[PDB]
């Protein structure tokens, strides 16, 4: 930030872009080192009422896998998913 | 249940079950289990000797087209008399879904090798034989990958000390890495946390 | 090569050779196995040693048979022509 | 319209694609009647194949037919052709239709232990 | 009690399998001390190979001793191929490692192993 | 929802053509590269005086281990060996007895600095912010055993960093 014009010139012309604007070293525009103390939210969880652990308890709706078949007519093929649907190219900047 | 329990996805299981079905049916010589996880993941359980044949379907079948090996993993599970299971994950980029392919072996019955199906084996089941001893037949280039070349034993099985048998250290008198019998300065502390309380009673097995 | 004898002289010459064999106990007929008391594998480094010595290749399935000096001198015979 | 690249590395474009869907189909068809009628693999097989030709045979044109047979770029639809016509000769010899050769021991697959 | 193969059908098998892995090993001791210009003589690489050798000598069952033939292919291969370096090869001889105690007598005045 | 990387077909009009022809004669985005190259020769550079000038840290920083202090004289470690169960590579090793006032204390606390993997599970898993993760990162030493802290010097770590550590605490405390 302290480059003379005549150098700061030099530089945005070798470049070919205006450096000023964009610098990769840091000045007066960061965050300070000593910042207010938060005040962080709770979660929804943090009830005094209808806060039953067993209605959201996560851990304990997992189930043991589903047994689909085991060793102990005209119905479709099937496949684990529908086919994948064809990607789209960007309205942003394709190259094109 | 909504804010910090994971939304179940039944539709994936409806297509995925249809699907387990479906590849229980085309090849009911190898398939032995199917099942649908929960969180909604598919495995087949298969009988070894239809290690190719599966594999093959899933790769070349036209409604399954599962072209990526994304992993191939071995479980040491040494209560099993087959103790080792061979896993293959696959991914179809078509269905856009996993499937999760389960064999097994014990120590001395050699499985397959799938690197006539998949190419990207070729590493992953050398892997299985230098962390397993899972020989595969008919690989191409078999030999250990990860361990160091004199190395006796197959550490990822679960018999296998964490700490090994023998362990390294330059000797002045030969000039040379020497390898000696493993002594810990201190002991790695075997921690019991297993609480003696049941957690999750869906998952309680019949008593004897 | 060309005589049997000479094919006979050099076999037990690298027979005695060979540090496990007593040269005196060595004779032409002796077993390598219940005579001379050997292992099976003093048995296969005999037969690379006479591999050495002959400058040909026996296999796996005629050096298993090979248990007395005649029956190495008779196979280095046949496998040419005396 | 002859389009200029698949955008695949290495499948190249088809000049006569639906000529070439038409010979595979029948030809995955003709190895397909090969297999014994109650086998699964030939019912399905049967009647994906059918429905991908009858796809085929009726849209001329090839954009069209890549938006409704729903499998990509109409060359990798040709690939997937050959594939299943490789996977439906090679079933013809494992014979995968046959009963279970063999049941698991009975805590095989039991999770967890 | 049927157990499918890996390389041989039976024991006989197995011993033409052991003895040609034998030979290779055998052939392999001078090249061995030589380019990794080791302090052994070829007699001692020689019994070294024998002493590993008869370590397994017991084995009865055939799938163990195509095992045994698969992992000395291995090493075999890992020391033609020059992937050992001179450290692993000499793995075989434990020179550093001090003699341990045999009888009774020495083992009750070092300490508690039996 | 993608973009062709590299899927342009250069036009062939004669301006293009000898557009690309001095490019090939004349070297210009060689000439290019050593203008971006001269343009950072004349940028001040990036290069802090150390050890004059310093890295900037957060209060957040997981440096050198200290045993705390009440503001009394006693020590927080009332002995109960959480961070030892939670150590990822198992570094703490504590052993306790009652002390002559009947005090729940350690007699040992050991801390190898080279098994430590300074991920400050210890200091989050301590009930009574005995353990933290000081901000002293400038310990080296010349050999190995003089990091294999015992109890003495991580009580004089803290001893020696408190007045540092209890501010950056001060300053992350409502995060934690
Ligand atoms: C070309 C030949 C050199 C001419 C001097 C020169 O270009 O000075 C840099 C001077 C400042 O360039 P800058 O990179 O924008 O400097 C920004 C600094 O923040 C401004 O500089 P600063 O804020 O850091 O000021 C302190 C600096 C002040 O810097 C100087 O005094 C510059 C060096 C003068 C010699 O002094 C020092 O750090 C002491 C350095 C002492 C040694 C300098 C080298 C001596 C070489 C010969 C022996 O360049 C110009 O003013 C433009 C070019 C002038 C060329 C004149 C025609 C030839
Ligand atoms: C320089 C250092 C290099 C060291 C070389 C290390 C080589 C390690 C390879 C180990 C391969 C084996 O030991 S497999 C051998 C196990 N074989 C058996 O259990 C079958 C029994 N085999 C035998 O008794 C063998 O002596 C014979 C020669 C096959 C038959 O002898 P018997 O008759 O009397
Ligand atoms: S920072 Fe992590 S590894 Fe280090 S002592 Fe604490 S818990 Fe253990
Ligand atoms: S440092 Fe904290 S966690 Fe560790 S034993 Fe002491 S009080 Fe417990």
């Amino acid at each position: 930030a302290s480059a003379t014009r005549l150098i700061q010139g030099l530089r945005n012309w070798a470049s070919g872009r205006d450096l000023q604007a964009k610098l990769q070293l840091r000045y007066q525009e960061i965050s300070k080192r000593t910042q207010p103390p938060p005040k962080l939210p709770v979660g929804p969880s943090h009830r005094l009422s209808n806060n039953y652990y067993c209605a959201r308890d996560g851990r304990r709706e997992a189930m043991p896998p589903s047994i689909v078949m085991s060793s102990q007519s005209e119905k479709k093929a099937v496949s684990p998913a529908p086919p994948i649907k064809r990607w789209e190219l960007s309205q942003d900047e394709p190259y094109l | 249940t909504r804010p910090t329990v994971r939304p179940r996805n039944d539709v994936a299981h409806k297509q995925l079950s249809a699907f387990g079905e479906y590849v229980a049916e085309i090849l009911p010589k190898y398939v032995q289990q199917v099942q649908v996880s929960c969180f909604s993941e598919l495995e087949i359980c298969i009988h070894p000797d239809g290690v190719i044949p599966v594999l093959t379907f899933l790769r070349d079948h036209s409604n399954a087209q599962f072209k990526s090996l994304a992993d191939l993993t071995a479980v040491d599970i040494p209560t099993r008399q087959n103790r080792f299971e061979i896993v293959y994950n696959l991914l179809s980029l078509r269905f856009n879904s996993r499937i999760r392919v389960k064999t097994y072996t014990d120590e001395l019955t050699p499985v397959e090798s799938s690197v006539s199906v998949y190419k990207a084996a070729n590493w992953y089941e050398r892997e299985i034989w230098d962390m397993f001893g899972v020989f595969f037949a008919n690989h191409p280039d078999l030999r250990r990958i990860l361990t160091d070349y004199g190395f006796e034993g197959h550490p990822f099985r679960k018999d296998f000390p964490l700490s090994g048998y023998v362990e390294l250290r330059y000797d002045d008198e030969v000039k040379r890495v020497v390898a000696e019998p493993v002594e810990l300065a201190q002991e790695f502390r075997k921690f019991d946390l297993n609480s003696p309380w049941e957690a999750f009673p869906a998952y309680r097995q019949p008593p004897e | 090569p060309l005589t049997l004898e000479g094919i006979k002289d050099r076999v037990l010459y690298v027979l005695k050779l060979y540090d496990k064999i007593d040269p005196e106990k060595l004779s032409v007929n002796s077993h390598f196995m219940k005579d001379l008391g050997l292992d099976s594998l003093d048995q296969v480094e005999i037969i690379m040693a006479m591999e050495d010595e002959f400058g040909f290749e026996i296999p796996d399935i005629d050096a298993e048979k090979l248990m007395c000096p005649q029956e190495i001198v008779d196979y280095i015979a046949d496998k040419k022509d005396v | 319209l002859l389009k200029k690249t698949t955008g695949l590395v290495g499948l190249a474009v088809c000049e006569t694609p639906h000529e070439r869907l038409k010979i595979l189909y029948t030809k995955i068809l003709d190895v397909l009647g090969h297999i014994p009628k109650n086998a699964a693999y030939r019912k399905y097989t049967e009647q994906i194949t059918n429905e991908k030709l009858s796809i085929v045979k009726a849209e001329p044109d090839v954009k069209k037919l890549e938006e409704q047979l729903q499998g990509g770029q109409i060359e990798e639809v040709i690939l997937q052709a050959e594939n299943e016509l490789s996977l439906a000769r090679k079933m013809i010899q494992w014979k995968p239709w046959e009963p279970l050769v063999e049941e698991p021991p009975a805590s095989q697959w039991k999770w967890p232990i | 009690t049927s157990v499918k193969p890996i390389f041989s059908r039976d024991m006989n098998e197995a011993k033409r399998r052991v003895r040609e892995l034998y030979r290779a090993w055998y052939r392999e001791v001078p090249n061995t001390v030589h380019l990794f210009q080791l302090d052994i003589s070829v007699k001692q690489g020689r019994d070294k190979v024998r002493e590993m050798f008869k370590k397994n000598a017991h084995v009865t069952d055939p799938r163990v001793v195509d095992l045994l033939v698969i992992k000395g292919k291995m090493e075999l291969e890992e020391t033609i191929n020059v992937w050992k370096q001179r450290t692993h090869v000499m793995r075989f001889f434990h020179e550093t490692e001090a003699p341990r105690p045999k009888d009774f007598l020495s083992k009750f005045y070092v300490g508690h192993d039996p | 929802t993608y973009k062709y990387v590299n899927l342009r077909e250069p036009s062939m009009d004669m301006k293009s053509v000898t557009d690309r022809a001095a490019q090939t004669l004349l070297w210009t985005e060689l000439i290019r590269g050593l203008g971006m190259t001269l343009s950072y020769l004349f940028r001040e550079p990036a290069t802090i005086n150390y050890p004059f000038e310093k890295g900037p840290l957060s209060p957040r920083f997981r440096g050198e281990h200290a045993l705390r202090r009440y503001p009394s004289g006693e020590e927080r470690c009332i002995a109960c060996k959480l961070c030892e169960a939670v150590c990822p590579a198992q570094a703490i090793t504590i052993e306790a007895e009652p002390r002559a006032d009947g005090s729940r204390r350690t007699t040992r606390y050991d801390i190898d600095m080279t098994k430590c993997i300074y991920c400050g599970f210890c200091q989050e898993a301590c009930p009574v912010d005995a353990i933290v993760e000081g901000p002293n990162f400038e310990f080296s030493t010349e050999t190995h055993e003089e990091l294999l802290y015992n109890k003495e010097k991580l009580l004089n770590n803290g001893d020696k960093w408190e007045a540092e550590i209890a501010a950056n605490i001060q300053a992350d405390y409502l995060y934690r």
